[PDB]
């Protein structure tokens, strides 16, 4: 059955709210298990302490580079890169929850909440997931973005971990 | 109050763009790539003895995003039509560049200034040869050029301010 994971976002380093997500491991099982393992820490690294570093409002919300920090790293539990499993699940709506890449198999741990429909994003960005609790946290996190995805304030998860 | 110039660095993804823009404000080269979304910097320089104020406007080189290119295209005042020797769809790419610029900006004569770059790389795809045709059929200046060594950076800024001179006293 499907895992729950939330993050604790924090702004500047105080708390700001709790967003859970469900994983659609029935439909994308290896992208799903990377994200749920990246959040518990189980592997020796992971989300907890990265921030997110994009943020551009009217559109997602884009972290997980807790390598470098500066947007261009992460890894996956697999290794440096894995596949797109598979495009089944489409980008929607609000609270689409999918990765980020550099081309075609390049995943490895960087995501993006979307906050709009982005459908132009199907079959570039494998969706594995959807904000279940903390819509309105993802929602604040906008304003703290711009127009080019520059951040105003650190935006952090302070603590994450799996639910369900 | 000293004279602007509204620059427009526009291209193909990974030719290099940003390497220049950062060679010119930063004067470091970006090794690792870290695809833009959008970015402005202002820089004030000499050219020929007259004082200037360069606003650079560095793209993305996202052919999926060709519509969000126009707003950006009728702000500019010159653009740099960049591609790179050892990539050659980016090469084929500066034509609709160009008829794109001409088109939003409904002008035959836009100053333009087309860019080669990478040319520090041991082997390359593209003909420059056909590179300087294709300048001249446009009647604009080519420019080769190296963000990794810096070679050409500064010429290919400020010969494309060089051609926006010209216009403004044509
Ligand atoms: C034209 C201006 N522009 C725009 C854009 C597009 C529109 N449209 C309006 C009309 N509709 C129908 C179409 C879209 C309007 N306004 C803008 C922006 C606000 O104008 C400044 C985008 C964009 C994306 C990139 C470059 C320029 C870009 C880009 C550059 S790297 C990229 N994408 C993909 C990105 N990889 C990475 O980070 C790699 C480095 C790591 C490992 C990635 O996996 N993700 C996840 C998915 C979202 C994507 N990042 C991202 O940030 O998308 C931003 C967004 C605003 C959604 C699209
Ligand atoms: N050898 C060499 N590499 C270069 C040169 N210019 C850029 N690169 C490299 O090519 C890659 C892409 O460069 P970048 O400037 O990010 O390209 P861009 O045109 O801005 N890409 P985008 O459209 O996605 O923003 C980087 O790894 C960068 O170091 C150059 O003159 N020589
Ligand atoms: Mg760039």
């Amino acid at each position: 059955v499907n895992p729950t994971v939330f993050f604790d976002i924090a702004v500047d380093g105080e708390p700001l709210g709790r967003v859970s997500f469900e994983l659609f491991a029935d439909k994308v099982p290896k992208t799903a298990e990377n994200f749920r393992a990246l959040s518990t820490g189980e592997k020796g690294f992971g989300y907890k302490g990265s921030c997110f570093h994009r943020i551009i409002p009217g559109f997602m919300c884009q972290g997980g580079d807790f390598t470098r920090h500066n947007g261009t790293g992460g890894k996956s539990i697999y290794g440096e890169k894995f596949e797109d499993e598979n495009f089944i699940l489409k980008h929607t709506g609000p609270g689409i929850l999918s990765m980020a890449n550099a081309g075609p198999n390049t995943n490895g741990s960087q995501f993006f909440i979307c906050t709009a429909k982005t459908e132009w994003l199907d079959g570039k960005h494998v969706v594995f997931g959807k904000v279940k609790e903390g819509m309105n946290i993802v929602e604040a996190m906008e304003r703290f973005g711009s127009r080019n995805g520059k951040t105003s304030k650190k935006i952090t998860i302070a603590d994450c971990g799996q639910l369900e | 109050s000293m004279t602007e110039y509204k620059l427009v660095v526009v291209g193909a993804g990974g030719v290099g763009k940003s390497a220049l823009t950062i060679q010119l404000i930063q004067n470091h080269f970006v090794d690792e790539y870290d695809p833009t979304i959008e970015d402005s910097y202002r820089k004030q320089v000499v050219i020929d003895g007259e004082t200037c104020l360069l606003d650079i406007l560095d793209t993305a080189g996202k052919e999926e995003y060709s519509a969000m290119r126009d707003q950006y295209m009728r702000t500019g005042e010159g653009f740099l039509c960049v591609f790179a020797i050892n990539n050659s769809k980016s090469f084929a790419d500066i034509n609709l560049y160009r008829e794109q610029i001409k088109r939003v900006k409904d002008s035959d004569d836009v100053p333009m200034v087309l860019v080669g770059n990478k040319c520090d790389l041991p082997t390359r795809t593209v003909d420059t040869k056909q590179a300087h045709e294709l300048a001249k059929s446009y009647g604009i200046p080519f420019i080769e050029t190296s963000a990794k060594t810096r070679q050409g950076v500064e010429d290919a800024f400020y010969t494309l301010v060089r051609e926006i001179r010209q216009y403004r006293m044509k």
